This record gives C-alpha cells, structure tokens and sequence, in this order.
DNA sequence: AACAGGATGTATATATGTGACACGTGCCTGGAGACTAGGGAGTAATCCCCTTGGCGGTTAAAACGCGGGGGACAGCGCGTACGTGCGTTTAAGCGGTGCTAGAGCTGTCTACGACCAATTGAGCGGCCTCGGCACCGGGATTCTCCAGGGGATCCGGATGCTC
DNA sequence: GAGCATCCGGATCCCCTGGAGAATCCCGGTGCCGAGGCCGCTCAATTGGTCGTAGACAGCTCTAGCACCGCTTAAACGCACGTACGCGCTGTCCCCCGCGTTTTAACCGCCAAGGGGATTACTCCCTAGTCTCCAGGCACGTGTCACATATATACATCCTGTTC
C-alpha cells in the first residue's frame, strides 16, 4: 500500500460517500467560543450548528479543489502555504 | 555597438589571435575547444574546468578567457556544432558533433560484456612478469564484426592468406619466438 | 434528472446525493445554481490527470528508483 | 514471465425501526361571488432632439520582419518531509428530568394614514463671466562618448625525461 | 644528444577601476489660451410644511407547554509513536520566443451642418383589481391504527491494488 496511490483510493470513497467529515461537538465547542467573544452566552440551536458546520465543510472542500488545481499549475502534487495564499486572493477574499 | 565596446576595448582581441603555439598540435583558435574534446576521452563530455584544463598548456590563462569561452559556445551553438549532456552528474559537460550520432535511449543493459574481458587481458599478464604484450589475444575482427569461434576463426586464415608476402610471412617466426624467450623468464619453466 | 440517478444509485428514493448529480451533470444547471451549498450533496468525481501514475512506479532510466 | 497474500467490493436472503400513509374529527383561513366604484394603462395629435452620413484636414497608433538576450521546459539527484501499521486511552452519544424564555393570548396608547388649501425650495431657461486644467515652448537630468601615466594578469616566451 | 606535443615562468602589451567633459537624447517645469464650473434675472409646477380629525400596529400583562442546559453511564472512535520512499528543492543549459529597433504610410480621429426617425409632454377614454358584505370548501393540526423500504447483518464468493 504506496502512502501516495492510497490516498487516491481515499478519494473516491470520499468523494461517493455523503458524510460530515468534521466531528461535531469538537466544531459545536468551536461556534460557541467565538459567540462568547462576540456575545457572552449566546446560546445555539442543534439545526444551527449543522448548519454552519455544512457551509463550512463545503467552503473548505471548495479551497481544496482550487488549491488542488494550484499545485498542478506549479508543477506540483502537494500543497504548500503558497497554494493558499495564491486561491485567497485571487477569489477577492484575502485582498 | 557602441564606441567604449568596440574601439575602446577593442585593441587586446584582435593582438592575440591565432598563437597557441606552445600546443603544436592544432594552434588555430576554433580548433582549441574541439581539441579538448577528443582529448577528453570520455562518454559525458567535459565540462568547463576539464575544458579549461585540457586547453591550459600555455598561451591561456584567462584574462577575458571566461567570458570569450561563453561567447564562442554560443557561437558555436548558432553554427549546431556542440553535443552535450545534461544531468547534474556532469556539471554542463560539453563535447563537440563527432558524429556520434543521437538515436533514442531505451536499451541500456547495466553492463559492457564485450570490453569486460579486456580487464583480465590487462591484469593476468601484466600480475605476471611477462608484461602487457601486444593486442593479439583478439584480432582487429573484434570490433570489425561481433561474433563466435568459427567465424573469428576463419577470417585471421583469410587475413593472413590475402597477404601472399613471403617476406611479410617471415616475421610471424621472428616476432613471435620473443614470447618463448620470455616465457623462460617470467614462469621459471614452461 | 436525480431520478433517473436513484435508478443509477440502485435506490428508490431519492437522497441529497441524487440532488446534487443531477444539478452538477447538467452544465446549464451549473450557471443557474452551483455558487450555494447542498445539504448532504456530496461532491461529483473530479480525479485529475496529474495523480495516478499510469507509468511505471520504478525510475524512467532503469528499475532501481 | 506471471503467481501469492489480505482485505474490499459483489450476490442473496435476513432482521429491525423509523418514515409514511390512512382514518375520523375540528376548526380558521385562505379562495369564490357579484356589483359599485376611482385610478394606471390603450390610443390620438404635438414637438423638438437624437443618431446616419456627407466631407475634408493632419497626426499618433498599428502592422510586420529581423536581432541578439534570456527565461520557461525539461533531464537527473541527494536528502528532507509526510502518509501507512499498530496500540491504548478518553473523547463522543443516550435519553429520561428540570429549567430558562420563544411564542401565543388581552386590551389600550401611539405615531402613522388621510383631506385641503398657502408658501418656501430649487432646477429650468435663456443670458453673461470666470479659475484651474491641459497643450506647448524651453532646458535639466543619468547614460552615453573620451582623454589621461602606468598596473597585474594575461598572451608572448624560458625551461624538464628513456631506447 | 636529439625530435615530438603534455606541463612549467619569463617580459611586453592592453582592459578593470574611477573622475570628470563631448554632445546627444527623454522627461520635468513654466507660459499660454480655450471650455466647463461657477454668478445674476425669471419662472414657474413638485414638494415639504401647516390646519384640522380618525382608523389600527404595536409595547404592556402574563400563560402553557415545548425545546435546550446538566446527569449518567455505555460503547467506539481519534490520537499517538516510529520507518520508509515519494517528492519538495538546487544546478544546468536545450531551445524557443517576448521584447527593441527600424520602415510604412493607411487608419483613427475632429471640424462645420443637414435630414428622417424616435423619445417625452398633453388630452381622451377604457377594462382589470379593488372596497362592499356574505358564503362555503380546502387543508392544517391533534388523536388513533397500522403499515413499507432504508440500513445494516449472516452466508458465500469474487476484482483491485501495489511487491517481490
């Protein structure tokens, strides 16, 4: 089992299966500590949090592809600190 | 072109042109790079400090030399006379078109058979006391054509018949008796 | 369209998993939604040509790597 | 030249619950009916302004081939950096209780609808005058062309071995 | 002692470094003169603002029950270690062009005026929705029964991927 080709078998798994890949309470600890800053006990609904944890695997699923991309443009597989710099920006977000 | 290029700095080229005495053979200055090329004798090439070794006899020790080598390789290429190899394992090795022609790559066994027995022709005499004699163990055949026994075999007969000298034919028992006095002297007998 | 997915998915019922194939295979679809998030969608197959390699996994030159 | 190995993907029958529907009652709200009624559109003449081209007179942007510098593509390569293999530990769900306020009932005040005439704002509407912008004559600014004595490092030259 | 092509030290010359005057260029900094923002006279319907009254949406008051913060164990997931090659990165110049420099005059472009067609003011009349002012059927919950496919299990058995 070559580390490189198995992830290709990862991938069309992944890619098949629909699943939140993301754990949940981890993700539900996370949106309740940024609420505290913004808005001490701010309290949250179970629809709610799956909610912004499915925007917010979709939006990194959405980076992935894009920096997928990027890596091949620069003769390349993997992804470096680069990559993400470079699909940031140019999507009007980082500048 | 301008004038501090080409009156300016002019004056030392043109003084020192065709005077790479001190190497008699081939002096010409297109011909220094390409004699270093065959004396390079090696399948890579050489690269700029063996090509500049084997061009410093005399007569070159590079005032503008290392920029002048530059300018004459891209002359060079313009007139598509440079083969080369790429590969860090040669450091930009260089070698001039000889011929040795390009043809596609796959097909290279991790062995020389052919020349492998030249080795032990070099080593069993010569760890004997009877040196190094002269290429007899095979003929000029052995990179006329490559094959087997019988086919090596008759054509030395061929090759000696053709010659009909009968004088010529006298020194294959006048050369040759030499390796009998010296075997007397290298084994202590036989 | 996403029924004809669950016969493909040998399912009956449709999932947010046929929404989405039916919406991505159309590219006509894609301009007029595409830009928003599935519920449950899923992600079509998008393998690229840089990954798997088809050559062989020893060295071009010779079989040692 | 091509077989072994261990797990993942297949059929095929096998269990369950939750998702789904079907009754049977019950009750507003959303459609439907059928005229009287005042206000956005179909439909006629009016009127100037908008686009289509004559129609010449210089001028600043294309159109294209050659030249010599250099940067993207591509070959190998030694060592750095990230995904498999195996393990225990502690992070996740349950899913009945209990406790905040979201959401839903009463009844009254409040700024917001609505008719009806006078009265300041603020472009039209054709009439005159002005301050920074932009075109156009002058030179100021780094690279480019010259003149000096010789120097240190090169091209010119001196010197070494075995039959 | 000679003859030939590999290295070594002798002596005469010219290009790095540096500071200016040569005359070019290209690009900045004053001069000059039109056209679009202003000031002043008038010209009037929108459009706030005013005078004088009436019909409901929404903060109080507080109700009744459902939907989230702790409780309380029970399983399974994630987290952690090392070892190895897949794959960054460097070094290097094929070789194929993007850019600079000249022709080259035809194309973009603005100056002084007309017309035919089309886009807003002004006047007339007209057929849907829109208050009257009432009526009855759909379609949404609360109980009450009773099912059908999704989701994974027991048997039984092949394809794929990555090595030696």
């Amino acid at each position: 089992y070559r580390p490189g080709t198995v992830a290709l078998r990862e991938i069309r798994r992944y890619q098949k299966s629909t699943e939140l890949l993301i754990r949940k309470l981890p993700f539900q600890r996370l949106v309740r500590e940024i609420a505290q800053d913004f808005k001490t006990d701010l309290r949250f609904q179970s629809s709610a949090v799956m909610a912004l944890q499915e925007a917010s695997e979709a939006y990194l699923v959405a980076l992935f592809e894009d920096t997928n991309l990027c890596a091949i443009h620069a003769k390349r597989v993997t992804i470096m600190p680069k990559d993400i710099q470079l699909a940031r920006r140019i999507r009007g977000e980082r500048a | 072109m301008t004038e501090s290029l080409v009156l300016s700095p002019a004056p030392a080229k043109p003084k020192r042109v065709k005077a790479s005495r001190r190497s008699a053979s081939h002096p010409t200055y297109s011909e220094m790079i390409a004699a270093a090329i065959r004396a390079e004798k090696s399948r890579g090439g050489s690269s700029r400090q063996s090509i500049q070794k084997y061009i410093k006899s005399h007569y070159k020790v590079g005032h503008n030399a290392d920029l002048q080598i530059k300018l004459s390789i891209r002359r060079l290429l313009a007139a598509g006379v440079l083969k080369q190899t790429k590969g860090v394992g040669a450091s930009g090795s260089f070698r001039l078109a000889k011929s040795d022609k390009a043809k596609r790559s796959p097909g290279k066994k991790k062995k020389a058979v052919r020349r492998s027995t030249s080795p032990k022709k070099a080593a069993r005499p010569r760890k004997a006391r009877s040196p190094a004699k002269k290429p007899k163990a095979t003929a000029r055949k052995a990179r006329k054509k490559s094959r087997a026994s019988p086919k090596k075999a008759k054509k030395p007969k061929t090759v000696k018949a053709k010659s009909r000298k009968a004088s010529k034919a006298k020194k294959v028992k006048r050369s040759k008796p030499r390796a009998k006095s010296g075997a007397r002297k290298s084994p202590k007998k036989k | 369209l996403a029924g004809n997915a669950a016969r493909d998915n040998k399912k009956t019922r449709i999932i947010p998993r046929h929404l989405q194939l039916a919406v991505r295979n159309d590219e006509e679809l894609n301009k007029l939604l595409g830009r928003v998030t599935i519920a449950q969608g899923g992600v079509l197959p998008n393998i690229q040509s840089v990954l798997l390699p088809k050559k062989t996994e020893s060295s071009k030159s010779a079989k040692s790597k």
